[PDB]
């Protein structure tokens, strides 16, 4: 799409099925995701900035956009993803 | 110990032009959503895979573990 994070696809697979690989053509679609979702995730968080007059898009515009986007528990145990990443330094 | 890099998720907001700076920990948050979407899109893609016998996921099982699970349907419908 723009751009690729085929690896970091690559490191998760690994983590959830170590013996089961990933097409080149599904990767593609995998790459697809990410590039879709990563611009709406950080588009509606620079709204929500943009909006309240902030000049920093931070860990909560980014939690907010993730619980405005994502339905049902996928912003739930993201929320939960993203709180307990940020929590180590 | 994140799978996608905060470094260069940071840069791709950096240079997104999405405001004037970026917090430390959004490129963390944002690594950790991107990662928790794929391995739960990778895992039910994973299933249908071994459901089928099959040793590598294809097109199909990415299409129909997304689809068939109308919470991942309506994100990437």
């Amino acid at each position: 799409r723009k751009e690729s994070y085929a690896i970091y696809v690559y490191k998760v697979l690994k983590q959830v099925h170590p013996d089961t690989g990933i097409s080149s053509k599904a990767m593609s679609i995998m790459n697809s995701f990410v590039n879709d979702v990563f611009e709406r995730i950080a588009g509606e968080a620079s709204r929500l900035a943009h909006y309240n007059k902030r000049s920093t898009i931070t860990s909560r515009e980014i939690q907010t956009a993730v619980r405005l986007l994502l339905p049902g528990e996928l912003a739930k145990h993201a929320v939960s993803e993203g709180t307990k990443a940020v929590t180590k330094y | 110990g994140l799978q996608f890099p905060v470094g260069r998720v940071h840069r791709l907001l950096r240079k997104g032009n999405y405001a004037e700076r970026v917090g430390a920990g959004a490129p963390v948050y944002l690594a950790a959503v991107l990662e928790y979407l794929t391995a739960e899109i990778l895992e039910l893609a994973g299933n249908a895979a071994r459901d089928n016998k099959k040793t590598r996921i294809i097109p199909r099982h990415l299409q129909l573990a997304v689809r068939n699970d109308e919470e991942l349907n309506k994100l990437l419908g």
